[PDB]
Formats: C-alpha cells, sequence, structure tokens
C-alpha cells in the first residue's frame, strides 16, 4: 500500500509545482512588456524631445 | 523622428530583407564627428537694439 500512499502525494505535489510554474510564467510575460514600455520611455523622452 | 528607433543616431532610410522565420532590417544612419571649441554669446546689442 505505500506505493499507491507515495503515488498520491507524488502526483498531487507534482500537480501544486505546476500551477506555480504556470503562475510565474504569466507574470514573468507581463513584467517584460511592463519593462520594455519602461525602457522606450526612458530612451524617448530622456536623450531627447517628444 | 523619434530617437533610438531605427538604428543609432540619426535616420536617413531603411531596407527590408527576407529571413528563414523573420525580417531583417538594414537601417541608413548619420553620424557627426571632428568637432571644435569656438566661443559663443546669446545675443547682440548694437544702437540699443
Amino acid at each position: 500500500e505505500a506505493e499507491v500512499q507515495i503515488d498520491r502525494l507524488i502526483t498531487g505535489r507534482l500537480q501544486s509545482l505546476q500551477t506555480y510554474v504556470t503562475q510565474q510564467l504569466i507574470r514573468a510575460a507581463e513584467i517584460r512588456a511592463s519593462a520594455n514600455l519602461a525602457a522606450t520611455k526612458m530612451s524617448e523622452c530622456v536623450l531627447g524631445q517628444s | 523622428k523619434r530617437v533610438d528607433f531605427c538604428g543609432k543616431g540619426y535616420h536617413l532610410m531603411s531596407f527590408p530583407q527576407s529571413a528563414p522565420h523573420g525580417v531583417v532590417f538594414l537601417h541608413v544612419t548619420y553620424v557627426p564627428a571632428q568637432e571644435k571649441n569656438f566661443t559663443t554669446a546669446p545675443a547682440i546689442c548694437h544702437d540699443g537694439k
């Protein structure tokens, strides 16, 4: 029966880890978009006149 | 007219080329050099004007 209990625990923990990784990926994409906008603003408004 | 969008410096034109899964731009820029020092003033007074 120990194989059964270990299998249940392993699959649950793996599912939780997968969910966390997916959330991290979404957040990374959003942060990339925001930083691209910030870099554009810094490059165009500081070094020149808009 | 926006600075640092196509190339580095003032912009003249560009030419596109194809790629296996994308596009490649060739930008033609303009860069000055060989400077001097001189001396400057903001305005010139003459006859009170």
